[PDB]
RNA sequence: AACGCGACGAUAACCCGCACGGUAGACGUAUAAGAAUAGGCUCCGGCCUCGUAUCCUAGCAGGCGAUUCCUCCGCCGG
C-alpha cells in the first residue's frame, strides 16, 4: 500500500487484496458474529435451545459414558 | 328529585374530560403469545384473543395446554412476546360473546348461623366450560401446526444467571 | 458487569494495596461479602524503603500504643495491613461501619475453604495494569517479615504444597479436556443434523 | 483554549471628515467564538497603534477553515509569553493535520511545560514547513523519517469500569 | 419435576439516601440494579414497581412477611444507579439489603 | 491474653405440668490450576482483546397413567 494513498488508492488495494474475505474468516469475526447472533435471539427462540441443547446433550453423554 | 337542598352543599363545576378510546401498543396483535407478570398465573405464558378498553385484555390458555382459562388481564401487566399465532377457524362470534363485561363480572336461618364460617369453593359453570372449549378447539390445533409451539406455551417464564431483560429481545 | 454473588473471593497477587481497599470498601458497605487470600502477595508502589519511612512516620505520631491492638501489632501480619487499611475507608464507629467489616474476611495464603472455591481479579487495582513499566513496588510480606512477622516461611511452605496438589487436579482436569472434547466429535455424526444447523444459526 | 477556530478579522478607525476611507487593518486571531476573537482583535491593535473598540469598528468575521484537513503535515509556530520573570520568545514544532489542531496543541503543551496561559501567550507566525530538513526538532525528525515501524507493547486492554469482578487475569499483548 | 426457579424481578441493593455530605433526605432512596451500569440501561426501569420484603417475628395474615412498595422514578449518576420512592421510607438498617425491581408496568 | 487458642481424659437421667415454632438480609444465592504480562496455552491440528464464557434450566411451587430411556439426581453401607 503506498503511503498517504488517497481513498481510490486504498479502494484499489482493498479490492485486490480482499481484505472483507480474509477478516471474516478471521476469528475475531466468527465471535462478533456468534455475538451478534445470539443477541438476536428472541425468547421463543431460547426455548428452542433449551429443548435443542438438550437433545445434543444426550447424545453427549452416552458417547462419554462409552469412554 | 324529591328533596329540596337541605344543606349548602354545592354541585360540582362541568368537567371537561371525555372520555375517548384507549390506544393500545403496536406489539398486542390478536394471536400475540404473552407473558403473564403479576396475579395468580404469573409467569406463564398466554395468547391473546381480544383488545378490551380501558387497557383491560381479553387472553385464553388454552386451558388444556398451559391451565390458563378464558380471563382478562392489564396490558401494562404483561409482556408481548414476538411469536404470534395463527386465529383461522376461531368463533369471531363466541370471542365477542366473551369480551362482554357483564360475562366475567356475574335474614334467615342460613344467614346467621354460616357467620364465621369459610365459603366453600363453588365449582366452573356449563357455560363457562363450554364457552372455553369452543373457543380453544380451532386454538391448540393451530398450536400444533408451529413447531415446539405447545411446550413453549405449558411452559412458565423465568429469569436465569444474566439475564438482564433490558438486553433481552422479547 | 454488576452482579451480584454470595461471596467473591479476591486473589492478592500482584493487586495494589490502596485500590483494592478501595474497592472492597465500597462493596462490603453496599452490601458484598468479600474474602481476599494472598494477603502476603498484595503490592505497595514505590520502593521498599519509601514503605519503611511511613511504617516509622505512623508509630511516630502515637504516645503510648496498645501493644495488643494497635501500635506495630497493625503491620506484623499482611493480613491486618489491609485490614487497616479497609477500616480507614468505612465508617467504622457507626453500626454500619461495623457490619460492613464482618462481611470482610481476610487471610494470608489460601485456606482449605478457599482453595477448591473460584478466585476472581480487580482489573482496577492489579499492579500490571495500573503501573508505568519502569516504575518499582515493594511486596506486603517483604514488608511485614521485616517489622515482625513470623510466619513468612510457613506460609511459604503450606502455598508449595498448595500448588502440587493443583497441579494433580489439572491433570484430572486435562483428561475430562480430551474425554468432552472426543465425546463432542463422536456424537456429532448421530447428532440428527437437522438440529446442528439449527443451534449453529442460533450461536450455540 | 477548547475547540478553537481560525477567525479573520478586519476593521478599522471610525471614519471622520478629517479622514474618509480609514486603512482597514486585518488580523488572523484563534478564538473559540467570535466575541473572543473579536476581543483579541481590539487587544493587539490598541498595543500597537492608537485605536481603541470606543472609536473603532469592525467590517468583518470570517472563519478559515482548512485546505486539506486530510492531509497531515508539519507545523512551525512562533511565540511570545509573560512569564514573571518577563517575556521570551520560542518556537515549536508540532504535528497535525491542522493550524487549529497544532494551536491546540500548542496550548496544552505550553501550558504543561511552562505553565503559561492564554492571557500571556502571542501567536507570531504559525506555517506550515513545506519541505523536509526544515524540520529543526528531534522527536519530529524520527516520525519523519524513513519507514517508520513500532510496536505496541504493555496495552492495558479496556476492561469496562463497571465490572468490577473478572474472573480471567488480563493479557496485555492486543 | 420441574427443577427450575420462579424468579420475576431483578435483584436489587439499597445503598443509600438521596444526600450531600451531611445533609441526607430519607424520602428518596438509591437502588443498585444488578445488571444496569449507564443511564441508557436505568431509563429501561424508570416507573417500575420496586418491592421491599422483610421478616417481622410476628405473624398477623399468618406470615411474618411483610412487603414495602415503591417504584423507581429517574436515574441517578452516570453509573445505572436509580432513585426510588416508597410509600414510606425505608427503614435505615436496610443499606445494603436486597430489593425486587419487577417488570412490571411494561411497555415491551 | 485470668475477657486468645489447640489436642486429650472423665463426664446428667426418666416422670408431671405449659409457652412458642433468630440471622446487616437466600430466591440457579452453580464455576479450585499455576505463572507471566518485552508473553502464554494445547488435544501438537492449532489457539489468547472479549467470563458477551461454561454447567444447569419445560411439567399443580411442578400431579396421575402410559409410550419410552438406561441419562441425571438423592439416601444409606463398603
Amino acid at each position: 500500500l503506498p503511503r498517504g494513498a488517497r481513498t481510490g488508492a486504498v479502494k484499489k488495494a482493498w479490492e485486490a487484496y480482499g481484505v472483507d474475505a480474509k477478516w471474516k474468516e478471521t476469528n475475531w469475526a466468527k465471535k462478533q458474529l456468534q455475538q451478534e447472533r445470539r443477541q438476536s435471539l428472541t425468547d421463543f427462540d431460547r426455548f428452542k435451545v433449551m429443548r435443542l441443547k438438550k437433545q445434543r446433550r444426550f447424545e453427549e453423554r452416552k458417547a462419554l459414558a462409552k469412554i | 328529585q324529591k328533596w329540596y337542598p337541605a344543606e349548602d352543599e354545592a354541585q360540582p363545576k362541568k368537567v371537561r374530560k371525555a372520555v375517548r378510546p384507549w390506544t393500545p401498543r403496536k406489539s398486542l396483535q390478536p394471536g400475540t403469545v404473552l407473558i403473564l407478570l403479576a396475579g395468580r398465573f404469573r409467569g406463564k405464558r398466554v395468547v391473546l384473543l381480544k383488545c378490551l378498553d380501558q387497557g383491560v385484555l381479553l387472553v385464553t390458555g388454552p386451558f388444556k395446554i398451559n391451565g390458563v382459562p378464558l380471563r382478562r388481564v392489564n396490558a401494562r401487566y404483561v409482556i408481548a412476546t414476538s411469536v404470534k399465532v395463527d386465529l383461522t377457524g376461531v368463533d369471531q362470534a363466541k370471542i365477542d360473546e366473551v369480551a362482554q363485561p357483564k360475562y366475567f363480572t356475574a335474614a334467615s336461618e342460613e344467614a346467621f348461623f354460616k357467620q364465621g364460617e369459610k365459603p366453600q369453593k363453588k365449582p366452573v359453570s356449563s357455560t363457562r366450560a363450554a364457552d372455553q372449549k369452543a373457543i380453544d378447539k380451532a386454538l391448540i390445533a393451530n398450536i400444533k401446526k408451529v413447531d415446539m409451539l405447545a411446550s413453549y406455551l405449558a411452559s412458565s417464564f423465568s429469569l436465569r444467571k444474566g439475564d438482564k431483560p433490558h438486553l433481552m429481545k422479547f | 458487569m454488576s452482579s451480584f454473588e454470595s461471596v467473591v473471593v479476591i486473589d492478592g497477587k500482584g493487586h495494589l494495596l490502596g485500590r483494592l481497599a478501595s474497592i472492597v470498601a465500597k462493596q462490603l458497605l453496599s452490601g458484598q461479602k468479600i474474602v481476599v487470600v494472598r494477603c502476603e502477595a498484595l503490592n505497595i508502589s514505590g520502593e521498599f524503603f519509601r514503605a519503611k519511612l511511613k511504617y516509622h512516620a505512623y508509630l511516630r505520631k502515637m504516645t503510648r500504643y496498645n501493644p495488643t491492638r494497635g501500635g506495630p501489632f497493625h503491620f506484623r501480619a499482611p493480613s491486618r495491613i489491609f485490614y487497616k487499611a479497609v477500616r480507614g475507608m468505612i465508617p467504622h464507629k457507626t453500626a454500619r461501619g461495623a457490619a460492613a467489616l464482618e462481611r470482610l474476611k481476610v487471610f494470608e495464603g489460601v485456606p482449605p475453604p478457599y482453595d477448591k472455591k473460584k478466585k476472581m481479579v480487580v482489573p482496577q487495582a492489579l499492579r500490571v495494569l495500573r503501573l508505568q513499566p519502569g516504575r518499582k513496588y515493594c511486596t506486603v510480606g517483604r514488608l511485614s517479615h521485616e517489622v515482625g512477622w513470623k510466619y513468612q516461611d510457613v506460609v511459604a511452605r503450606l502455598e508449595e504444597r498448595r500448588k502440587a496438589k493443583g497441579a494433580a487436579y489439572y491433570e484430572r482436569k486435562k483428561l475430562a479436556a480430551r474425554q468432552l472434547s472426543e465425546a463432542k466429535k463422536a456424537a456429532a455424526a448421530k447428532v440428527d443434523p437437522k438440529v446442528s444447523e439449527a443451534l449453529a444459526a442460533y450461536g450455540y | 483554549m477548547g475547540r478553537l477556530q481560525e477567525y479573520q478579522v478586519i476593521g478599522r478607525h471610525l471614519p471622520t471628515e478629517a479622514n474618509p476611507n480609514p486603512a482597514l487593518y486585518r488580523m488572523r486571531i484563534f478564538a473559540p467564538n467570535e466575541v473572543v476573537a473579536k476581543s483579541r482583535f481590539w487587544y493587539f491593535l490598541r498595543g500597537l497603534k492608537k485605536v481603541k473598540k470606543a472609536t473603532g469598528e469592525i467590517v468583518s468575521v470570517n472563519v478559515i477553515s482548512e485546505k486539506h484537513p486530510l492531509k497531515v503535515k508539519n507545523f512551525g509556530i512562533w511565540l511570545r509569553y509573560d512569564s514573571r520573570s518577563g517575556t521570551h520568545n520560542m518556537y515549536k514544532e508540532y504535528r497535525e493535520t491542522s493550524r487549529v489542531a497544532a494551536v491546540e496543541a500548542m496550548y496544552a503543551d505550553m501550558a504543561a511545560r511552562h505553565r503559561a496561559r492564554f492571557r500571556s501567550i502571542h501567536i507570531l507566525k504559525v506555517v506550515e514547513l513545506e519541505k523536509t530538513e526544515d524540520v529543526k526538532r528531534p522527536y519530529i525528525k524520527q516520525l519523519v523519517a524513513k519507514n517508520l515501524s513500532f510496536p505496541l507493547p504493555h496495552r492495558v486492554p479496556k476492561i469496562s469500569t463497571k465490572k468490577i469482578f473478572s474472573a480471567k487475569r488480563p493479557s496485555t499483548f492486543s | 419435576p420441574s427443577e427450575a426457579g420462579h424468579r420475576l424481578y431483578v435483584k436489587g441493593r439499597h445503598l443509600s439516601y438521596q444526600r450531600g455530605r451531611r445533609n441526607t433526605h430519607p424520602k428518596t432512596s438509591l437502588i443498585k440494579i444488578e445488571g444496569v451500569d449507564d443511564t441508557a440501561a436505568a431509563n429501561f426501569y424508570l416507573g417500575k414497581r420496586v418491592a421491599y420484603v422483610y421478616r417481622a417475628q410476628k405473624e398477623v395474615r399468618g406470615t411474618k412477611i411483610r412487603v414495602i412498595w415503591g417504584k423507581i422514578t429517574r436515574p441517578h449518576g452516570n453509573s445505572g444507579v436509580v432513585r426510588a420512592k416508597f410509600t414510606h421510607p425505608l427503614p435505615a438498617r436496610s443499606f445494603g439489603a436486597s430489593v425486587r425491581i419487577m417488570l412490571y408496568p411494561s411497555s415491551i
